[PDB]
DNA sequence: CATGTGGGAAA
RNA sequence: UUUAUCACCGUGUCCCCAAUCUGGAUAUUUUGUGUG
């Protein structure tokens, strides 16, 4: 669903990045606050580490370089096909998207 | 004999002088074509500031001079500025006022005062911009006070290009015997100058001439020069077929012609043959930039 | 024998030569194309001027000159402008009347001017604008509070483009008693043009040498051409055709077209059989307008 | 007597001075140079803290020392800054303003320090990057838990170079009141310097020793030089012109040619004509630094 | 859009008071009985808005004012629209420069 | 409704825009004759100058541009955005209206 | 043609599975993440390291096709295999 | 004449 | 609801301007264990 797919990659990624980091399965925090204000200063160090790291870097082959390595997007079995054939407008376009879905998730 | 036309050269090294401002930390540069490819710049009224400081060096009387003060950008004028004064960088400038006292001080000179006889062009230069930036961290943090910077510290960002670039530049002989010396003193300085640059203790380098191209000519005003070079600098084939045979078959003539440091290029063949038509023996700049002052100007 | 068309464009520079006005600090351009592209113009009255200009600069006699006064736009009238006027006002130029004194001045002359010889059209940029700008200064204060010009220190921008651009004229030869003398001053004045911009203390801009296609024909103000070339400038393609049936099939002659600096291109196979037809031969366009402009006109 | 242009003495050995960060961890090394190949840099404000710790060892009164203290990179900035100090703010420095409190210091100097009286450059690699690289390293965990570090064991890679680089550096005189005994420390803090670099516990690494061929005349601020030698070390392609020079006839006039490790290369007939006229006597850049320190001050 | 208009207005409005606060450490909540904190806190906020808007309105061009935009400039944080907002955006941008410097000047403070 | 707030703007930038270029304002005016004199006269000119350059480039894009001048005077809290998507798209009626109330200060 | 490297990725990489009930898909779920240590080796390359339908034909064309544009099948090997896992 | 909000994916 | 008719003639948007002053990505570390 091309800027779909942006955005769920992005989310997955700051979740995995989260719970490799710290444990997993949000719903544990449950009542205690402070497991709450924890949370958030973990996940928006993260955020803004990867905000910073995209954000200097936005030039052709060294974005793309950066952007693949250190991001784990989904399965798209056949449907990436498309996604990869007009990567030219599609880096020239998600350098934007990237740097919108990064910025959206902030406590 | 009535104009001068002149294109000169610089060594390569690495670029300074950033203009732009971005809160992202970087300095970013100045850029202008878009041909596939980016360039870099270097306006010309920052070279007129330096000719002004140069002008300030040497020693001729002039009327504005830079004060520093508070951290309004400020430079005072002192006296009217004046046509018959010492001064001719300080006779290039023309500022209005609403009350303008009687008659611009009572009929002495006149207040509207043209560009200058100098004129000049941007650099261009004559390399692609690459994407390459440079790294590096500030500290700015006291553990006793002293009326710090602000509190946290920071990292920031620079972009460098190992290039060298040209601009073009001319003059009109209109009126000269009026300003011998002072025409003097200006070439002078064009011969070899300092700054530009925006960063001094860093990215240090001078536009030191590589090669200068062009002489006078009663042509009124015209040329045939584009302006450019290729990366080597020997640009003369562009001008080959305009220069070898400049005494017959209706060709630009050898009284045009000139050599700086491309002219010492191990081949010598052909520099035989173009001294029977062109003066260009000349390997150092300096002396032949002066020697040209007296053949332009009245003496 | 009676008509004379022809097309002249330039070299690539940076060019500014601000001409709008903005509040924005930004001098805007003129852009008058519509393809989904913007291209900057030069209007034709300020050729007109450098046009006047040059014609000042040799000797020529005029009525029209323009004085350094008060602020108001202003232009030093002098004699009545007659049509027998040596220079400017037969050349171009018209004569006003509001009021028409009494009689007719004396029945003197004629006060419609109708005629302007010089036919003159806009430029165009055969080049996409772009939306690249330079930010090139920051206006500072004075010290001593002597003149003192605008409070603060502000800031503002101006864009500028990479950019060759043409142009095309015509005229019309009528008369030879009196315009055989001033006629060639225009010529020459052609070939060398200086200034046509808003201030050349930056960016100064000139447009004198590049390809010409000049063409007279007594077809009574009739042209095949398009006033248009390439973006490198090779518009001769639709002559192939042309001159490929000089003598035959139905299409026009051998003595039909002329040449410019375009011809100087690598090959040369074409233009050994194009010479059997037209007079593809001045390599420097500022000869070949000494020798058409002598065809054309009575000697 | 009022200017000083130098050069450079390095040996080749491995290189350190990481700065970048690659989430794949490797130290990656600094590129900026576009010819086909990378070369290795060090930015010249790592030389300028190095110059300020030889300083600091030695007797110099200072305000800024380096503090190491909660994670934020401070700096002990000491009293309120001071022009006339003993070490570094005179010699080169700034003094900050944020607000700069009432009445510009309670009427004490000026804020801002426009001169950096060492004016140096980057340094280049002159050796093209291989990707070359070693993984030397298998970090560990604890084992007793007691205060444990990250608990996983990574791999990670580090490269390094077989490299020697220069970095032109340049100043002149501004006024020997107080000019001679720090300038004389800083030009023997110059010819020995350690550090400019983090990584010494590997990769120790000095560029203290080797040929210069520093150039000191009154041409106001004039470089002829490239800066830049060969693979070998030989400036030699620019001592046939500028050196063997004798200032008697069509030859670029200068009388204070230096050497340095390079005076004892293989031949030696060479050196008798270049004796001549030249003042390369020096093995030793240190005893050459000794006595051109006192030529060019005062005494 | 509507929707979309009252999106960039408050995201306006947020950036410019999280700024400000983040910056200046100051708090409108301590508005009453400090009127002097009230001219530092007008001072502030006349240099920040002004700041931005003489930034914003400096250059308009595609590139520039949508990398500008997602750069400097912290969208709120809704689930899903803001998908169908930005590929609305990326046709046409001009009218959104429009709302951004409409909902950006109004931030001035009266007198 | 929005007339009046269109008025208000025009006024409000009239006012401002005077007093913060030559530091003057209606009371002192009221003081001495010769300062009536001086002041409406610059009124007068600031808002013939302001007539004369809305009076041409009459499209969406050059009078949003034009209108994106003056500062956006007195918008002051959003509480309506009928006016930021009614109006915007109906740009024929404001700038008759913006021109009536440039001229109704004279 | 991504959809062939993404071809040959997946058929080389079960190849490689092969060559050496949640039981079942643990086993499965756990070897795929052991096969990505050699991915990491090999996207450590820079330029110079590691060099179906037809045999004949690939060499006499596609090794032209390797050489000009090795800097986009960077992107193939690395975007591909990781989609997996 | 002024500030507000969460959570998953595959042979 | 018929019949005929050039909106015509001229015009530099021009004159001055610096993105300026300082800044060590630093800190640690067995590719180790084997074999006709």
């Amino acid at each position: 669903e091309y800027a779909e797919i942006v955005y769920k990659i992005a989310q997955g990624f700051v979740l995995s990045k989260l719970s490799s980091k710290h444990d997993l399965q949000w719903s544990k925090c449950k009542g205690n606050p402070k497991l709450e204000r924890e949370y958030n200063d973990k996940k928006e160090k993260v955020v803004n580490e990867a905000f910073l790291a995209i954000r200097s870097r936005t030039e052709k082959q060294a974005f793309i370089d950066y952007f693949v390595s250190t991001l784990y997007p989904h399965v798209r079995q056949d449907e990436f096909v498309d996604f990869a054939q007009k990567l030219f407008q599609d880096t020239d376009e998600i350098r934007s998207l990237t740097l919108l879905a990064l910025s959206s998730q902030y406590p | 004999n009535l104009n001068l036309f002149a294109t000169i050269l610089t060594y390569p090294a690495p670029a300074s002088n950033y203009r732009g401002e971005s809160e992202e930390n970087r300095s970013v540069i100045q850029k202008i074509l878009k041909d596939g490819q980016k360039y870099a710049i270097i306006s010309p009224e920052s070279m007129r500031n330096a000719l002004r400081e140069m002008l300030i060096e040497l020693g001729q009387p002039n009327n504005r001079t830079r004060l520093h003060s508070e951290d309004q950008l400020a430079v005072e004028f002192k006296e009217y500025p004046n046509p018959d004064k010492f001064a001719d960088d300080f006779l290039f400038g023309y500022m209005v006022a609403q009350t303008n006292d009687a008659k611009e001080m009572k009929k002495l000179n006149r207040p509207a005062k043209r560009d200058s006889i100098f004129r000049c062009n941007m650099a261009v230069a004559v390399n692609p911009y690459k994407y390459d930036t440079v790294f590096y961290q500030s500290p700015l943090n006291a553990g006793d006070s002293a009326w710090k910077n602000s509190t946290s510290s920071a990292l920031l960002h620079r972009e460098v290009t190992h290039t060298a670039f040209q601009y073009p530049f001319a003059l009109a002989g209109k009126d000269c015997a009026a300003k011998p010396e002072w025409v003097k003193a200006l070439l002078q300085a064009i011969a070899e100058l300092n700054g530009v640059a925006g960063g001094h203790a860093r990215a240090y380098y001078e536009f030191a001439p590589r090669s200068v191209v062009a002489r006078l000519t009663p042509k009124l005003v015209a040329g045939y020069q584009t302006y450019g070079f290729d990366a080597e600098g020997n640009w003369l084939e562009l001008s080959r077929l305009t220069a070898t045979d400049s005494d017959n078959l209706d060709l630009p003539a050898n009284e045009f012609w000139l050599g700086g440091e491309l002219v010492r290029k191990m081949d010598q063949e052909q520099k035989a043959q173009l001294e029977a038509m062109g003066a260009h023996l000349y390997a150092n700049p300096e002396k032949l930039f002066a020697d040209l002052a007296d053949s332009f100007l009245g003496v």
